[PDB]
């Protein structure tokens, strides 16, 4: 028990963009999603991660 | 990531002779840990 | 050659992979070293 709320869990149902397992890194090592121009952000049939 | 270090030592050509011989390639060591890796290219050894 | 890279991206501005192997370890360090472009050090 502990009392104060909790906000750390996050998961999703669907996602964008394939990532990449197994790396610790805090760079700027990102994949991309795909074509249509959704740019990496909610759009049209791009679903929310 | 099995990165697993399959090593055939044919050791630098000396002087003269140090025959070519077995082909193929056999492993050495082996260690699975998993790292990310997607695509890649040749690279090279040091000393 | 000075420098181990491996990756996706391989450019390491962040805490990079620190591979030491002598036959008897290998380190796994997920951190960098005070070692950028090519390391070098009398010894």
């Amino acid at each position: 028990s502990k009392v104060g709320g909790n906000y750390n869990y996050l998961f999703r149902l669907f996602r964008k963009s394939n990532l990449k397992p197994f790396e610790r890194d805090i760079s700027t090592e990102i994949y991309q999603a795909g074509s249509t121009p959704c740019n990496g952000v909610e759009g049209f049939n791009c679903y929310f991660p | 990531g099995y990165f697993k270090i399959y090593s055939k030592h044919t050791p630098i050509n000396l002087v003269r002779d140090l025959p070519q011989g077995f082909s193929a390639l056999e492993p050495l060591v082996d260690l699975p840990i998993g790292i990310n890796i997607t695509r890649f290219q040749t690279l090279l050894a040091l000393h | 050659i000075r420098g181990w890279i491996f990756g996706t991206t391989l450019d390491s501005k962040t805490q990079s992979l620190l591979i030491v192997n002598n036959a008897t370890n290998v380190v796994i360090k997920v951190c960098e070293f005070q070692f950028c472009n090519d390391p070098f050090l009398g010894v």
